[PDB]
Order: structure tokens, then C-alpha cells, then sequence
């Protein structure tokens, strides 16, 4: 554990990049979370909601 | 009931026809709508067919390859673009219409009738 | 750089003006390899068809059965696909996918429709109203019409009330339509219902009967069987292509992969969730997938006060496909020797355009980054 | 009736995703680790379906041949039926009706009722190997896993770890609430019965995609 002050920091960012990444894959209250299938399956006047 | 033609077999040289029919008689968007034709050996056999809306249509083994067919929802009108003409397509054409589609020998109205005559 | 800095005059620096990212071209499709061919085609290849008192709801599942060889069938009359555009029935089946069959007698296939009751609608087979699924009536004359007349199919002509819609009526008892009771011994008011369609070589196209099957869609919750088939193109590699595999869909340049799938995945992810590998369904093959490239662009000066030529930095791409990357062909000719020349320098940061490489070593001036700087000593050097 | 611990048995592939050594954690329905289940070993009472069933056994002699499931059993709803004939294996979803007492050199067949009203078919090809199976019904669809293992133990079930990859799906989309087993009769066998719930867990994929241990994240203080 000598060198945890630098371990840390490095860990840290990491795991917040990971973060960032996987709340793509969320809906927030959409039908879908992957655009396309909103595009798709739905019509212009109400995709855009 | 007023279903009337147009065209004619005026080819110069190589080349095509459009036949411009419309039922100015009873409205145009709720009977599927054929064109059929009469060689002077034959009957009137069908050629092409299109739906209520214009959309849904197939046309005759003959015909599947270059002669295109289109009707209009609205403006009570309706083509067919003969396209590169053949000989055994010199005929009498009747556009018609009926509640189905395609190849009926009973129709409701049939067309005034285009001699088009596709020559050498 | 003067338009993102707001100004006309720019001092020595390195500033990032914009983006850019390869674009796809092919779009390919692959999907599984169909082969599962219904046995649809003695119920187009039989001599002798459903009964109209006796068609069976003959429930045809599990296989796809193509209907592209109907529209080129060469024998349709009156094929209908209500619902759906026959046009757009092979694409997208719906579920509920039973199926019926019978060689009717045509001067009344007009009748046979939504909405539509008469005779052969009221007590030989009708339409429900909004019907989903294709009715098709063609010519069937030369097999279903032997010496003196084919009466091969009889048919329920009297019938106590008006059919629903889709109910194959198979009864032996006559139609009652009096008081005074038949003995068994048919009588004046007896009424054998069950008549013969005459279907003679001497009637004909209409008199003659029009085979009419029914590809009847409902929706109820159970899982959908049959379906029509699906196209696929062939398959490319090594380009920013668009794709869609057997349902998932993407962008990216598909290669050779080295990981090794158990004989039952489709696809992989990594950590994050990200899709990175597929199997192709028509050669089982794993392919990886990587993004198309993209990135930033910097422009390098000396600073317009002193001189007026530029660098470009296209940040961490492959230095050859930077005529491509942004459209040079699109920009004007003044951009164009911006993306390719004699100055061409491949640097751990990237791509640089229009700066000479030089053995020696100086004091930075113009940082880009690993060690490598830039500057101007009348031409810019790096 | 003589139960008998589960030693971190019955864990599935829940989809058909590839990961390369990682640890996913996911919520679906399982068999907890350290259960007792029921243990039959002659014997075929009717038991419940309950959202899932797992299924062990190890016999010399090929005395279970397949399963019977349904809601009624009898000739009023449909029912569907598995059973192997040391060549192939039967699978029908037909309206039968219902037997008292079903069970099959060889005499067999005793098992049938009548067959009208059917709706699909699926014949296909098929101390000893414990053999063991995961049943589950969902979405209109009936799932199947299984897997096979060399065994030498006596009236256990052997510790370690093993997944259960899946074999077949069904379109069959009806409903379900009991079954039965199938024995053939010739004058030693081995029958265990679990049942799942929702329950997470973690999974740990090796380097070639094969899952090779996990952990239930309700068993102890120090799991979660
Ligand atoms: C998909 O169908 C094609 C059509 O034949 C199969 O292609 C052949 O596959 C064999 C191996 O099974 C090769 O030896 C041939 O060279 C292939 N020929 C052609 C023209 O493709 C293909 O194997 C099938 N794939 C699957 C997964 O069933
Ligand atoms: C029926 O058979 C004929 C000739 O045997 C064939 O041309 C036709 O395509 C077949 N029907 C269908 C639907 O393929
Ligand atoms: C331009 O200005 C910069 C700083 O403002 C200066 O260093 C440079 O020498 C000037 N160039 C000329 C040609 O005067
Ligand atoms: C850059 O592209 C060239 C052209 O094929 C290739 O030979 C080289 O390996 C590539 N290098 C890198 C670092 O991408
Ligand atoms: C610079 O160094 C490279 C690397 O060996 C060499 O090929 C080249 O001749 C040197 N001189 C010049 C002027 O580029
Ligand atoms: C073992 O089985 C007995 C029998 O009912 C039961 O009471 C007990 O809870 C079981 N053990 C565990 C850990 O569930
Ligand atoms: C046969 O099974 C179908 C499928 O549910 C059902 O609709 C029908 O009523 C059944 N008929 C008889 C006679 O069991
Ligand atoms: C099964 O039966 C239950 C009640 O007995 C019913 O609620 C459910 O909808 C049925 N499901 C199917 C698929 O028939
Ligand atoms: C993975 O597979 C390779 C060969 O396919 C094998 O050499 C290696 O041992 C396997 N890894 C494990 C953990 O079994």
C-alpha cells in the first residue's frame, strides 16, 4: 500500500469515466433507452417527447 | 359510369404510350380499379389491377416487367404508362373498375376503349 | 480559426476549430439462413383442395412461407391483402398465423369481403369486419373441372342464420323454413342445402371457381409462428459500414476476430455493456466490431502579424485517411492541400499536414504533444 | 420425505451474451444456495409448478423418460407432454385427458389417454451421469436447460459447481400450475425437486465465456 496516494486519484477517475458510460443504458422514463427503436416504432409528432 | 380513355397507336419510331383514364361517372376512391385488353385474337385479358388506396396492386404475367400502373386517392384520374410497346400490345385497353381488383370478367363500369396500335 | 476566435488577427498558438468522423456506405443485412420452406405448396399444388362445408382452420406453424412466389405466381385474380399491403406481407407476418383454403365458385368473389354479407359471404364463409390478412382468389380452372362438370365441391346453400365471420359451417340436417315436418323422406319443404357447384370446362373464367385461400392474422397472446422470409446481402469488411444482424443494428468496421464463442452465443459485450463481437448467422463466424474513426482538428500558426501559413493536426487517426475523414472532395480547392502533400507527419498525437520533419532539437515553441513541438523559421517546422 | 441439502446447484446461463473474465451481477429467477428439496426415489405424486422447477436425478437403468405438465390434466384444457423412446424424443402440446396411474422386452405405452385436439409437435433428436434440467415458463415460451455429469456417490447430491446451458424453447404459449414425472416399469432410481424465486446473484466468467462460480447476494452479511 506505499504507493496509494497515486493508486487512488487513478482508480477514482476510472470508476467515474465507468459511471458516465453505463448511464447510457438508461430510459429516464422513455418507452427505450437505444434511439432507433424510438425512431422506428413510433411516429414524428410524438418521438420527439 | 363516364369511363373514358385515351392514347392512341401513333409510334413514329420506337417508343411508348400513356393511357390517362378516369371515372368521372361515381367516385374514384372506394372501387379498385384494372386495365385489361382485347387483341383482335384474344379477349378482354387483363393487364393490370390497383387498390382502393392506390397502393396494393400485382400486375398480369405479361405485363409484371415494363408496363407501370398508378391511380390517384383524389383527382379522380388514373395512368398507366405503357412503356416500351410490342406489338402483341396493339389492343383495345379498357380501364374498369369494380369492388375487387384484378381480372373479373364482371366489372362494374368498363372504359370507352384505346385502340393502341404498336407498330413497325 | 478567425471565425471561432471572433477576430482578425490571431496571435502563435495552437487552437482546435472542429470535428469530424468517417461516414458509412454499404448499410449490409445479414440474417439466418431461412431454409424452413412451409408445406404451403401442396396447398398450392394440390388436385383437390378444402371444402367450403369442410375447410379446416388448418393451423400451419413453425416455418416461413414465402409469398413473393404468389405475387409472381402468374395465376391471381382477385388476391387481396387486407390490413396490410400485400407488397408489405413478407416483410412483417402478424401473429395468430392459422390458415384456410377452398376452391369457390367466382361469379360472387367480389361479395367475399369486409363488411360485405350476400351468399357466399352469408352461408359458405365472410369476412370480419377491419379483416388482417389476405384473401386471394385466382384461376383454377384446368384441374378443378373434369368431364361434365367438376362436382367435386358441394356447398351449404341454406343456412338458419347469417354465418359469422370466419366460422367453417359443416352441417348434415336440410333448412327448415315452414311448419309442416319432412319425414325423412324429403318433402315440399325439405330443402337439401348442401348443392353442387357445377364447375364445367363450359363455364367460364367467372362461372368457373376461383381458388381462394385465406391467410387469416388475428392478435391474441400467443407467440406468432409463420412469417415470410427475410433478404440479406453479402457481407463486407474492413470498412465504416452500417449493419443490422438478426435483430441488432450499428455502425462500424467489422474484421477477423481471435475470441472463441461457446456454440450457443450470439454476440459479446465488455465491461460497460458495449457491444464489440457478433456471429454472422449464415457462416458462424465471429467478427469484431470498432468504431468508425473520428476526432478533432487543430490548426497551427506563427501568428498572422508575422506570416500567414498554416499546419493541421487531425488528433490520433491513421495519417492516410484524412481525404476522407472530412470530405475534401466537398471543401474548396484551398482546403484541398490541407489533406494530402509532400509535408506528411505521423506523430503519436496524430496526423500533421503541412510542417516538415527535422532531425534537430530546439527549444519548444508550439507545444502538440509527446514530446514534439512546432515553429517558424522562414516554413513551419516540427 | 428424507430432504436433502443443494451444495450451490442449479445455476444458468440467463442469456446468450458472450463475457470474457469479468463479473456480472444479475436478478432473475434462481434456486438458493443450501436448500432442502423434496427427494423422491415407486414414486409420482402431482406436484406444483411455482414459477420454475429444477430437476436432478442419477439412475443406472433409464427408468425416467420424460415429464408431463398442465393446469386440469384431464379433456378439458391442453397439456403437453416430453418422453424419450431410447431413439428419439416426443414433444406434444395435444388435448389429452387424464390417467390415475400413468407409466410405461418392453412394455410401455400405459401412460396414454387419447390425443384429440392437437396443436403442435416438436419430434426431434435426443453411478450414471447425473442428469439435471431447469424448466421455466414465461412470455408465452417454455425454456429448458440441462446438463449431464459424471457421478460416483450414493443417494447425494454431489458438491461443486456446474451451469446449466440451455437446449431448446418453445412457442407454446399456454398456461401452467402442476406436472408429473414418468417412470419405465420393469420388474434404483433417484428424484430430487427445488423451485426458484427472484433472487440476485454474481456471476464470474472466465476467459472463455464459461461461468465458473457465483455468489447469492441474500445468503449471508458478508455475500452482500
Ligand atoms: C447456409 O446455406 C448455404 C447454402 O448452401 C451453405 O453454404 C454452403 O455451406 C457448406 C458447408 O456446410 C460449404 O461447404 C459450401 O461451400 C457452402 N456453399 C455456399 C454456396 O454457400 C451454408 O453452409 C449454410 N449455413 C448454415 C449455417 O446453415
Ligand atoms: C407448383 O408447381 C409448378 C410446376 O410443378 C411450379 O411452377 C409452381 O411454382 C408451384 N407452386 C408454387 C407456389 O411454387
Ligand atoms: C508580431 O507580434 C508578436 C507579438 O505581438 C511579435 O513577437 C512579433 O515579432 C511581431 N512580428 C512582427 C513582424 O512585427
Ligand atoms: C497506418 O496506416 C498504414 C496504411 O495501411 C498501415 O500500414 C500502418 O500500419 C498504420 N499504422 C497505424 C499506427 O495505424
Ligand atoms: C534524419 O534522420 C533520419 C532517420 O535516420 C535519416 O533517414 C535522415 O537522413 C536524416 N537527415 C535528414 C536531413 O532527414
Ligand atoms: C431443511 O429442511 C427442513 C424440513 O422442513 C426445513 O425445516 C429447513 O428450513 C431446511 N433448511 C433450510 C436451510 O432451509
Ligand atoms: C380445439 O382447440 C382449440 C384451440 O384452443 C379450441 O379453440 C377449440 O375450441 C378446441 N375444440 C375442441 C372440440 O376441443
Ligand atoms: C391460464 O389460466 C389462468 C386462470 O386459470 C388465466 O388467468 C390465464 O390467463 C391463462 N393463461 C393462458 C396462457 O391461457
Ligand atoms: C480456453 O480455450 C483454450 C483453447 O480454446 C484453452 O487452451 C484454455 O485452457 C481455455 N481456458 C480455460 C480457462 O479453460
Amino acid at each position: 500500500s506505499a504507493l496509494g496516494k497515486l493508486q487512488d486519484v487513478v482508480n477514482q477517475n476510472a470508476q467515474a469515466l465507468n459511471t458516465l458510460v453505463k448511464q447510457l443504458s438508461s430510459n429516464f422514463g422513455a418507452i427505450s433507452s437505444v434511439l432507433n427503436d424510438i425512431l422506428s416504432r413510433l411516429d414524428p409528432p410524438e418521438a420527439e417527447v | 359510369v363516364q369511363l373514358v380513355e385515351s392514347g392512341g397507336g401513333l409510334v413514329q419510331a420506337g417508343g411508348s404510350l400513356r393511357l390517362s383514364c378516369a371515372a368521372s361517372g361515381l367516385t374514384f376512391s372506394k372501387y379498385a380499379m384494372g386495365w385489361f385488353r382485347q387483341a383482335p385474337g384474344k379477349e378482354r385479358k387483363f393487364v393490370a389491377t390497383i387498390s382502393w388506396s392506390g397502393d396494393s396492386a400485382f400486375y398480369a404475367d405479361s405485363v409484371k416487367g415494363r408496363f407501370t400502373i398508378s391511380r390517384d386517392n383524389a383527382r379522380n384520374t388514373v395512368y398507366l404508362q405503357m412503356n416500351s410497346l410490342k406489338p402483341e400490345d396493339t389492343a383495345v385497353y379498357y380501364c374498369a373498375a369494380d369492388r375487387g381488383m384484378g381480372y373479373g370478367d364482371f366489372m362494374d363500369y368498363w372504359g370507352q376503349g384505346t385502340s393502341v396500335t404498336a407498330s413497325s | 480559426t478567425k471565425c471561432t476566435l471572433k477576430s482578425f488577427t490571431v496571435e502563435k498558438g495552437i487552437y482546435q476549430t472542429s470535428n469530424f468522423r468517417v461516414q458509412p456506405t454499404e448499410s449490409i443485412v445479414r440474417f439466418p439462413n431461412i431454409t424452413n420452406l412451409c408445406p404451403f405448396g401442396e396447398v398450392f399444388n394440390a388436385t383437390r383442395f378444402a371444402s367450403v362445408y369442410a375447410w379446416n382452420r388448418k393451423r400451419i406453424s413453425n416455418c416461413v412461407a414465402d409469398y413473393s412466389v404468389l405475387y409472381n405466381s402468374a395465376s391471381f385474380s382477385t388476391f387481396k391483402c387486407y390490413g396490410v399491403s400485400p407488397t408489405k406481407l413478407n416483410d412483417l407476418c402478424f401473429t395468430n398465423v392459422y390458415a384456410d383454403s377452398f376452391v369457390i365458385r367466382g361469379d360472387e368473389v367480389r361479395q367475399i369481403a369486409p363488411g360485405q354479407t350476400g351468399k357466399i359471404a352469408d352461408y359458405n364463409y365472410k369476412l370480419p369486419d377491419d379483416f388482417t390478412g389476405c384473401v386471394i382468389a385466382w384461376n383454377s380452372n384446368n384441374l378443378d373441372s373434369k368431364v361434365g362438370g367438376n362436382y367435386n365441391y358441394l356447398y351449404r346453400l341454406f343456412r338458419k342464420s347469417n354465418l359469422k365471420p370466419f366460422e367453417r359451417d359443416i352441417s348434415t340436417e336440410i333448412y327448415q323454413a315452414g311448419s309442416t315436418p319432412c319425414n325423412g323422406v324429403e318433402g315440399f319443404n325439405c330443402y337439401f342445402p348442401l348443392q353442387s357447384y357445377g364447375f364445367q370446362p363450359t363455364n367460364g373464367v367467372g362461372y368457373q371457381p376461383y381458388r381462394v385461400v385465406v391467410l387469416s392474422f388475428e392478435l391474441l397472446h400467443a407467440p406468432a409462428t409463420v412469417c415470410g422470409p427475410k433478404k440479406s446481402t453479402n457481407l463486407v469488411k474492413n470498412k465504416c459500414v452500417n449493419f443490422n444482424f438478426n435483430g441488432l443494428t450499428g455502425t462500424g468496421v467489422l474484421t477477423e476476430s481471435n475470441k472463441k464463442f461457446l456454440p450457443f452465443q450470439q454476440f459479446g459485450r465488455d465491461i460497460a455493456d458495449t457491444t464489440d463481437a457478433v456471429r454472422d448467422p449464415q457462416t458462424l463466424e465471429i467478427l469484431d466490431i470498432t468504431p468508425c474513426s473520428f476526432g478533432g482538428v487543430s490548426v497551427i500558426t506563427p501568428g498572422t502579424n508575422t506570416s500567414n501559413q498554416v499546419a493541421v493536426l487531425y488528433q490520433d487517426v491513421n495519417c492516410t485517411e484524412v481525404p476522407v475523414a472530412i470530405h475534401a472532395d466537398q471543401l474548396t480547392p484551398t482546403w484541398r492541400v490541407y489533406s494530402t502533400g509532400s509535408n506528411v507527419f505521423q506523430t503519436r498525437a496524430g496526423c500533421l499536414i503541412g510542417a516538415e520533419h527535422v532531425n534537430n532539437s530546439y527549444e519548444c515553441d508550439i507545444p502538440i504533444g509527446a514530446g514534439i513541438c512546432a515553429s517558424y523559421q522562414t516554413s513551419i517546422i516540427a | 420425505p428424507a430432504y436433502t441439502n443443494s451444495f450451490t446447484r442449479g445455476v444458468y446461463y440467463p442469456d446468450k451474451v458472450f463475457r470474457s473474465s469479468v463479473l456480472h451481477s444479475t436478478q432473475d429467477l434462481f434456486l438458493p444456495f443450501f436448500s432442502n428439496v423434496t427427494w423422491f426415489h415407486f414414486d409420482n405424486p402431482v406436484l406444483p409448478f411455482n414459477d420454475g422447477v429444477y430437476f436432478a436425478s442419477t439412475e443406472k437403468s433409464n427408468i425416467i423418460r420424460g415429464w408431463i405438465f398442465g393446469t386440469t390434466l384431464d379433456s378439458k384444457t391442453q397439456s403437453l407432454l416430453i418422453v424419450n423412446n431410447a431413439t428419439n424424443v416426443v414433444i406434444k402440446v395435444c388435448e389429452f385427458q387424464f390417467c390415475n396411474d400413468p407409466f410405461l422386452m418392453e412394455s410401455e405405452f400405459r401412460v396414454y389417454s387419447s390425443a384429440n385436439n392437437c396443436t403442435f409437435e416438436y419430434v426431434s433428436q435426443p453411478f450414471k451421469n447425473l442428469r439435471e434440467f431447469v424448466f421455466k415458463n414465461i412470455d408465452g415460451y417454455f425454456k429448458i436447460y440441462s446438463k449431464h455429469t459424471p457421478i460416483n456417490l450414493v443417494r447425494d447430491l454431489p458438491q461443486g459447481f456446474s451451469a446449466l446451458e440451455p437446449l431448446v424453447d418453445l412457442p407454446i404459449g399456454i398456461n401452467i400450475t402442476r406436472f408429473q414425472t414418468l417412470l419405465a416399469l420393469h420388474r434404483a432410481a433417484a428424484y430430487y425437486v427445488g423451485y426458484l424465486q427472484p433472487r440476485t446473484f454474481l456471476l464470474k466468467y472466465n476467459e472463455n465465456g464459461t461461468i465458473t462460480d457465483a455468489v447469492d447476494c441474500a445468503l449471508d452479511p458478508l455475500s452482500e
